[PDB]
């Protein structure tokens, strides 16, 4: 028996370098592979192709680097849709329909504000890079939109650097308020696009400024009988306010982004400003209940909007201030799941690691947690398991599980709920989850895990999987074989030796820069069989440190946190190697509190990893999903059962 | 807490046998992950073997594997490290450690380990 | 307040919440039916309206002033929809500028005043990717810091304190001491630190009370000591003078070898006192020479931005938004057309970018005025303006040839016009109720003109974006609306309407019998000077309904003309068109516009059509400025190299004389004068107004206005017009009932703005049967003592010589003016009495007698009879003739009863030319002596105090020193 893998990208992406890994065995001596894009409608035509030796001296795999030119697909409005990816050699020939997309590069809009006032000028760049995340020198065309739809200014430029910096957009002096949105795009070849948002508001002299400080962002079962609020209101910088009459409605909001709101005519009314300060204390349950809804859990992810306006008595001046919302919490805690794929392997130990966090996203430590499970097994004969129970470690917010599950089980069935010593029984958090058992027509299962779930995988080190499989044919399994991959390319390749003797056995890989924003490995052995050989597939996602290719850091000479206005300063900028850098000094106080609203900074780790066509921590329910779930599609002699239709990836 | 002491380290021939103890205190062990490592002077610690979860995963390094064997009675609360065929390059101190948590598998990792215990030293 | 969010409830589909709102709104001034009778909007908008009027009424009656508060807050919130704003301004960024750094790159530059928290941010790009650096933070702050208030203007005499403030952000309290620099111009009563104590983490008030003396800037420092450091602020305090600032303009085109008319190699511009003048005030004038006809414009833009030409009138109105744009495309036009962009010493390239750039931005100002169908309105939120969709038709056409416009957006527009607001006839109605302009005739008459211009006006808007969107049913409409002006104009009633009919015909079939026939009418009302004609212009009424000529220019007079010169360029009629480019060149202005906003635009396109029709010569003359009795003031050779030369202050006090030698080319030379008058009286008043301020429970400003119907003007009212209000110095207005008066569906004013210490309020039209009142609450910023007028303005905005002014108001204090001396007989000796006469300083020395007194804006004038003269120095004083004296009013220590005699006897004197006369004017200051003479007396002192006046009678009059 001999077999062939042909691993690619889920999608072929136009212009993009597509890297397209060969992996045979069974074969002696040498012999050489064609590897071939071809037109969907004529197999004739030939996008690109490139020649691969396959020997002992290279173990029978190696790599080829295709493009889809931009200049060779048609130039009609009506895009292609599917390509054929082929391989020829003298033993075999296997072909395959793939999908293409146009979007390949990346359009990170940068204004220097998120609002602005009439008679400023917007000053506004892009950065665009390629799918490689390089320069990619390619002109781009940006829009502006006002309020109302209109598309009021368009201007393109030319690229040189990968830095495009545009002219200023002058603000009218009397302009339309409200959201405007700048769309990037490119001028002839690909469909990508960027986009971002900034507001116009119209400037008002303000004769005070008012400020509302609740006890907490959040409301939980304690403050649901009593909420305090501190009103203050002062004049411009240190001056306050002497005496004022403060008015407060109060309203339950759906969402931020919706301005729709239901108010509780049952609101607080004259209040004393005195010497700047006031307090109230806002009965929740009162206030809701006879108004509104009767109890707490349909409360919860609810807002609650808050309106004050103060009116000072000497002057007669009005100000107003408002909280767009305050999250009922039901909850303290919120529960999700840590690198653990929701699929069984049959005769494995199943690890189940939960995680605790709070209202604000952080690691709660010391929170016991209770774990229940029902099974089922192939003649849908139920089993209730029994109930384990672990405390969060506190270094990483993990509780962790391990459960024993019979070897004829198919789904798993289990809830998770927290079991705090102050929490009532309805305060609790809850979730449940569903894993499905892999299948395979061998009765043959791999489960990879990856023991170092807490460390940030380091850049320079190493990494040491264990790669466990439970199924008959196992003393004749010759090797285990990786492909590794990142930001939706295969990255990395390679062969293992099993050992004949050993049930486990640790696989050491080295972790390098093409791996640092994530990472996704897939393992595989290949089980012989008399009628066809069978691939048995697991998969594990890889969170790896956010290290810089060229780390750049800037700082300031003098190093004090406070300067004094007009002082002549020095800024250093230093790089690992030559670099562009796009440099930006904006006022804080514009960002403050941000409601529905991304930093542009940091929006980039995000809109990074959509490229990276995988989803979940890993896994399948067969060997095709465990591919398809990393983005992968494969050519096998062994398998024949592929997935129909898969046009697109989750 | 939990205190750790581990007794059995001796001398012993190149070839000969040797069972070291690992004694927890405070703890239980339940389905804990714990695991032993060796340290020889003036050389950073490294993993020799171990079992996650109670007795159904079981790990152990390439240096020392098919060699040792280890065990653990759940009864007793203690782990046992059946040493065979020794070499001048196991010669070490040795130290058991363990895990806060329900671990299927054995870390290789120093920087995984809370606890401790004072060790024991093999010379061979 | 239930009661009425039951009524908000009740009506269906939105759109009259509104109604119900400011129906609501406090007002006690008027009633219901007289706020309702304003609203535009319809009948549904009418009876919401009504209904929360009268109920909110009747629940303010037996309710307490707390109550009602609660009312109104309920109100302001749930019923109207959010509204973009905000109350922090954020400073414009910095930093935002991209470098190549091999590995390692420092930059220095300097951090900018500001109490800011920055953030600095970096971004790497290279082949290895994208790296967002580490925010840095860096907070500029100060932690002791003074701040001072220092108002817009001040009237010289006033006694202004200076109030201001010092913050304290250190966690301990603290002694400081702020001190002031005395200049030696501001008297601030003391001639020279107490030390005061602010607490921790708060703020301590600080006033000084000055009086400035004299007019201008004057740097005062000032200094802030504390024990940390020690601050100086510099500081600047602008001192107007009394009165109205008025300006005059005179122009002169200087063609040295005649080719489009006479020769003009010289011109006089005469230095001329004006009547009322304030004393101890400059007359300023500036001096302007440009290369071109055009060269105004390009000089003004390019160098100073010169965004509106017309600084003068308010912006508010989309009008202005529009008139933003007007001077960048006419510069650009010229220069693009010619093919002058040699003219810059740089890049040519950079320079057109640049423009462009400008161009677009100025286009974008008037998107807001936009409405969803693609009509425009005059102010923003506003209903629709047939006439304002016509104009920026016309401005947006003209744009595109250089930046193009969005096709289908300026299909829209059009399509707007023709479909809704055009008769069967072809003619055009107005859906608004804005009346952009004033004409003539009985109420039928007026009518039909105003009918006229509207359909005149649209078809030049329609023709200018016409190749845009070639659209059958435009251009089927604009045969109809072409057919109505050939047949109505031929009976015209004035040279108005007959101009811009005549003009909008030429943009289309200039072959018609009819059309020709409406220029023949429209030439015979020209009006020349001189023959052969040096000038050439035209009077907005006929000839025949009225013969008087005027001898200044108006709106209406440029605005005539140039519609008759676009309609002459465009049947090329060159030997017609010279006189009236002398005088549209000589009728213009240094800073580049005309009287109003319509005649400066038309008479723009008119004079860089021209130039763009004939060949513009290269430009080689020597012009030299000089005085007639002083020294001269300097020469430029003006070439093609610079003929956008810096203007220049004119500042000695003779008459000015511009000349030149043999030259090549046609140049513009034009003086703007800026004096201060302390009248009005000689100035033609087109409104009745009346001013006062009241105190309510707070202190309210009525003003109101009404239009002045002519002889041969309707009654219908005023057209568009503003109100500018100046505010008295220290007086700050409460912009709450101003933006509540404008806000409204019940609005009494189309826009607000407070600008420069004015409050600016514009209007659709002031009405002439009775009053319009704007009422707002006005309140103390800080104490002012000896309080100067301010004024009162109002006048019709596309024409504003029809207007009238009127003042209204709410150690050191007598300033220079002087001293009354003691009455009947003192020790003061007849020798002592001689060599104050002798004094060099004193010009003249004599006795009078006065007849009238007047008070005139802070300034009483003293008709008098010379009686016996005793000495007479430079400007003579003829026997029994009148003779005018000055002083301020709030002098206490002068004071003069009508009837008496006085020996008067002065240092100056002033001799004011108005080129006819040789009136004289003479100063009363403290160095001149007056002294109370009784009339043959003979009371106990009396014979004594006789005896000693004649006795220094007798010797200052003989010669004796
Ligand atoms: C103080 O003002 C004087 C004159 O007004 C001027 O010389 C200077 O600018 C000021 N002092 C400082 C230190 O700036």
């Amino acid at each position: 028996e001999q077999t062939y893998v042909i691993s690619a990208p889920k999608i072929f992406r136009v212009g993009a370098s597509e890297n397209i890994v060969i992996q045979v065995y069974g074969y002696t001596e040498a012999f050489d592979a064609t590897i071939s894009i071809k037109s969907y409608p004529d197999k004739k035509f030939s996008y690109s192709s490139g020649h691969v030796h396959l020997s002992s001296e290279n173990k029978f795999q190696n790599s080829a680097i295709l493009t889809i030119q931009p200049k060779q697909l048609p130039g009609g409005q009506n895009p292609v849709s599917y390509v054929y990816l082929e391989v020829v050699s003298k033993h075999f020939s296997k072909s395959k329909r793939m999908p293409i997309t146009y979007d390949n590069g990346f359009l990170f809009i940068h204004t220097d504000k998120p609002v602005y006032t009439p008679d400023q000028s917007v000053k506004v760049r892009v950065y665009s890079l390629n799918d490689d995340l390089k320069p990619a020198k390619r002109e781009t065309v940006l829009t502006f939109i006002d309020p109302e739809g209109s598309e009021v200014d368009m201007v393109e430029e030319i690229d040189h650097i990968g830095i495009i910096s545009f002219p200023d957009f002058k603000i009218p002096s009397n302009p339309r308020y409200g959201m405007w949105t700048i769309k990037a795009k490119y001028k002839e070849d690909f469909s990508t696009t960027g986009t971002a948002y900034f507001e116009v508001k119209e400037y008002v002299l303000p004769h005070f400024s008012v400020s509302i400080e609740p006890e907490y962002n959040f409301i939980g079962y304690k403050n649901f009988k009593n909420f305090e609020i501190t009103i203050k209101a002062r004049y411009f910088y240190n001056k306050v306010v002497t005496e004022a009459d403060v008015y407060i409605t109060f309203g339950i909001r759906e969402d931020l982004k919706d301005d729709q709101k239901e108010m509780m005519q049952t609101a607080m009314q004259n209040t004393m400003l005195i010497n700047g300060i006031a307090q109230v204390t806002f009965d929740s349950e009162t206030a809701v209940k006879e108004l509104s809804y009767y109890s707490l859990e349909d409360l919860n992810n609810k807002y609650l909007y808050i309106a004050v306006t103060v009116i000072e008595s000497t002057g007669g001046f009005s100000e107003e201030a408002e909280i767009p919302g305050i999250k009922y919490v039901l909850s303290p805690y919120k529960l999700n799941l840590v690198a653990t794929p929701l699929f069984l392997k049959p005769g494995i130990p199943y690890p189940i690691k939960v995680q605790v966090k709070d209202s604000l996203d952080q690691l709660v430590g010391g929170v016991p947690v209770t774990l229940n499970a029902q099974t089922i097994d192939v003649n849908q004969e139920t089993s209730d398991l029994d109930p384990s129970k672990s405390v969060t470690r506190v270094d990483d917010g993990v509780a962790s599980f391990v459960l024993n599950l019979p070897s004829g089980v198919t789904v798993l069935e289990f809830n998770v709920k927290t079991d705090a010593p102050d929490l009532p029984e309805e305060n609790q958090a809850r979730e449940g989850y569903r894993a499905i058992a892999y299948s395979s027509l061998s009765q043959s299962y791999l489960y990879i895990d990856w023991t170092d779930n807490h460390k940030a995988l380091l850049v320079g080190e190493h990494l040491n999987i264990i790669v466990t499989p439970k199924s008959p044919y196992i003393d004749k399994i010759t090797h285990y074989n990786y492909l590794i991959l990142s930001k939706g390319k295969i990255i990395h390749f390679g062969t293992r030796e099993k050992f004949s003797d050993a049930s486990y056995q640790s696989i050491n890989i080295p972790v390098t820069q093409n791996m640092v924003p994530s990472s996704r490995l897939l393992v595989y052995y290949i089980v012989t069989g008399e009628q066809t050989a069978e691939l048995v597939s697991d998969s594990v996602w890889l969170n790896i440190e956010e290290k810089c290719g060229n780390q750049l850091q800037v700082h300031l000479s003098p190093d004090a946190d406070a300067y004094s206005p007009g002082q002549t300063v020095s800024l250093n900028m230093a790089t690992g190697m030559d670099s562009w850098v796009a440099l930006a000094a904006v006022d804080s106080a514009v960002y403050g509190v941000q409601r529905g609203a991304k930093k542009p900074l940091e929006r980039v780790f995000q809109f990074l990893e959509k490229s990276d066509l995988g989803c979940g921590a890993g896994g399948g329910l067969n060997n095709a999903n465990v591919f398809h779930l990393a983005g992968l599609t494969f050519l096998t002699n062994a398998n024949a059962d592929d997935s129909q239709e898969n046009d697109e990836p989750c | 807490e939990v205190q750790l002491v581990e007794s059995g380290g001796g001398l012993v021939q190149p070839g000969g046998s040797l069972r070291l103890s690992c004694a927890a205190s405070g703890r239980a062990f339940s389905d804990y992950a714990m695991a032993w490592f060796r340290q020889a002077p003036g050389q950073e610690r490294e993993f020799v073997a171990g079992i996650g979860w109670s007795g159904g995963d079981t790990l152990y390094a390439d240096s020392v594997r098919g060699r040792f064997t280890n065990s653990r009675d759940n009864s007793k609360n203690t782990l046992y490290l059946q040493m065979n065929s020794l070499r001048a390059e196991d010669t070490a101190v040795y130290y058991c450690a363990a895990r806060q948590g329900q671990y299927i598998y054995s870390s290789m990792r120093s920087d995984s380990y809370d606890y401790w215990g004072q060790g024991t030293l093999v010379t061979v | 307040q239930k009661k009425i969010e039951e009524i908000a409830a009740k009506y269906k589909h939105s759109v009259v919440k509104k109604c119900c709102y400011d129906g609501a709104c406090v007002n006690n001034d008027e009633t219901c039916e007289q706020r309702a009778a304003r609203i535009s909007l319809g009948p549904r908008c009418i009876k919401a309206f009504t209904e929360c009027c009268v109920v909110a009424s009747q629940l303010r009656a037996n309710i307490s002033h707390k109550d009602m508060q609660l009312g109104r807050l309920h109100m302001k919130t749930l019923l109207p929809v959010s509204k973009p704003e905000i109350r922090s301004y954020f400073p414009e960024s910095w930093l935002w500028e991209v470098h190549l750094v091999p590995r390692r790159k420092q930059l220095q530059f300097a951090l900018p005043d500001s109490l800011t928290t920055w953030e600095i941010q970096g971004v790497g790009i290279s082949n290895t990717g994208i790296c967002v650096a580490d925010t840095v933070k860096a907070k500029v702050f100060k932690d002791v810091f003074l701040e001072m208030n220092i108002p817009y203007s001040v009237v010289r005499g006033e006694q202004i304190q200076l109030k201001g403030t010092v913050y304290n952000y250190r966690t301990s309290g603290m002694q400081f001491c702020v001190k002031m620099s005395a200049v030696e111009g501001i008297c601030t009563s003391e001639s020279p630190c107490v030390r005061q104590k602010v607490e921790g983490s708060s703020s301590h008030l600080v006033t000084f009370t000055v009086l400035p003396l004299e007019i201008g800037l004057h740097n005062i420092n000032f200094s802030l000591e504390t024990w940390f450091g020690k601050e100086i602020l510099v500081k600047t305090l602008r001192v107007v003078p009394e009165g109205v600032k008025r300006e005059s303009y005179s122009g002169v085109t200087l063609d040295p070898r005649g080719i489009y008319g006479t020769i003009s190699r010289r011109k006089e511009f005469p230095y001329r006192i004006p009547l009322d003048l304030v004393p101890k005030t400059e007359i300023k004038r500036i001096l302007s020479v440009k290369g071109l006809l055009v060269g105004e414009i390009l000089s003004a833009v390019l160098s100073q931005e010169g965004i509106n030409i017309l600084t003068h009138l308010p912006k508010g109105s989309a009008e202005a938004e529009l008139m933003s744009v007007v001077p960048v495309f006419y510069v650009f036009h010229y220069l693009e057309t010619g093919n002058h962009w040699n003219i810059f010493h740089s890049d040519p390239l950079i320079e057109k970018q640049k423009l462009k750039k400008k161009l677009k931005e100025g286009m974008l100002s008037i998107m807001s005025y936009r409405n969803a169908d693609y009509s425009y309105s005059v102010w923003k939120g506003g209903s629709a303006s047939t006439w304002l969709t016509a104009f920026a038709l016309r401005v947006l056409g003209q744009v595109n040839k250089y930046v193009e416009q969005n096709q289908n957006s300026i299909c829209n527009s059009l399509l707007w016009l023709v479909e809704n607001y055009q008769l069967d006839n072809g003619s055009f109605k107005e859906n608004s109720q804005y009346q952009p302009i004033k004409l003539q005739g009985t109420l039928p008459v007026e009518a039909r003109e105003n009918s006229l211009y509207l359909t005149a006006f649209t078809v030049i808007g329609i023709r200018k974006a016409f190749d845009i969107c070639p659209l059958v049913k435009i251009d089927t409409a604009l045969i109809k609306a072409d057919n109505f002006l050939l047949e109505n104009t031929l009976p015209a009633q004035s040279t108005f309407t007959l101009a811009i009919s005549a003009y909008a015909l030429s943009l289309g079939d200039k072959t018609h019998p009819q059309f020709r026939s409406i220029v023949s009418a429209l030439k015979r009302e020209a009006l020349v000077k001189g023959n052969p004609p040096i000038y050439r212009f035209w009077k907005d009424n006929l000839q025949h309904k009225d013969s008087s000529v005027p001898n200044t220019g108006t709106a209406r007079m440029v605005e005539t003309t140039a519609y008759a010169l676009l309609t002459s360029l465009n049947l090329k009629d060159i030997n017609y068109v010279n006189p009236v480019i002398k005088w549209l060149s000589e009728e213009q202005r240094y800073g580049g516009g005309f009287y109003s906003t319509q005649d400066t635009i038309n008479a723009i396109e008119g004079l860089t059509e021209y130039s763009l029709l004939v060949k513009q010569l290269r430009l080689s003359m020597d012009i030299d400025v000089s005085y007639k009795h002083k020294g001269a003031l300097h020469n430029y050779k003006m070439t093609d190299k610079n003929f956008l030369g810096r203007p220049v202050e004119v500042l000695l006090n003779d008459d000015l004389i511009v000349s030149t030698g043999f030259g090549s080319g046609l140049a513009t030379v034009h003086v703007t004068t800026v004096v201060h008058k302390t009248s009005t009286s000689e100035e033609v008043c087109s409104f009745y107004l009346k001013i006062d301020t009241q105190d309510i429970e707070y202190k309210r400003i009525v003003a109101c206005a009404s239009y002045k119907p002519s002889r041969e003007e309707s009654s219908s009212g005023s057209s568009h017009a503003v109100m500018d209000i100046s505010l008295p110095t220290g007086i700050s207005a409460n912009e709450e009932d101003l933006k509540a008066l404008v806000e409204g569906v019940d609005q009494l004013f189309t826009d607000y703005q407070i600008k420069d210490g004015h409050v600016i309020l514009q209007l659709n039209s002031i009405p002439s049967s009775d009053f319009l009142c704007v009422r707002f609450r006005i309140f103390e910023l800080f104490e002012v003592g000896f309080l100067s007028p301010a004024t009162f303005t109002v006048y019709e905005y596309h024409r504003p010589d029809k207007q009238c002014t009127m003042f209204y108001s709410t150690k050191c204090v007598e300033a220079d003016c002087g001293q009354m001396q003691e009455e009947l007989d003192l020790t003061i000796s007849a020798e002592t009495r001689k060599q104050t006469a002798c004094k060099p300083e004193i010009a003249y020395a004599y006795k009078v007698s006065i007849t009238s007194i007047t008070v005139e804006n802070v300034f009483v004038k003293y008709k008098a009879t010379l009686l016996d003269i005793y000495k007479t120095g430079e400007a003579v004083a003829e026997k029994d003739s009148e003779i005018t004296f000055i002083k301020k009013v709030t002098c206490t220590n002068a004071e003069l009863v009508k009837g008496r005699q006085y020996l008067i006897m002065g240092k100056e004197a002033l001799q004011i030319k108005y080129n006819f006369s040789f009136r004289y004017i003479y100063p009363l200051d403290s160095l001149t002596w007056i002294e109370y003479w009784p009339r043959d007396t003979t009371c106990s002192s009396c014979q004594a105090f006789l005896a000693n006046l004649d006795e220094f009678a007798e010797d200052i009059f003989l010669n004796g020193c």
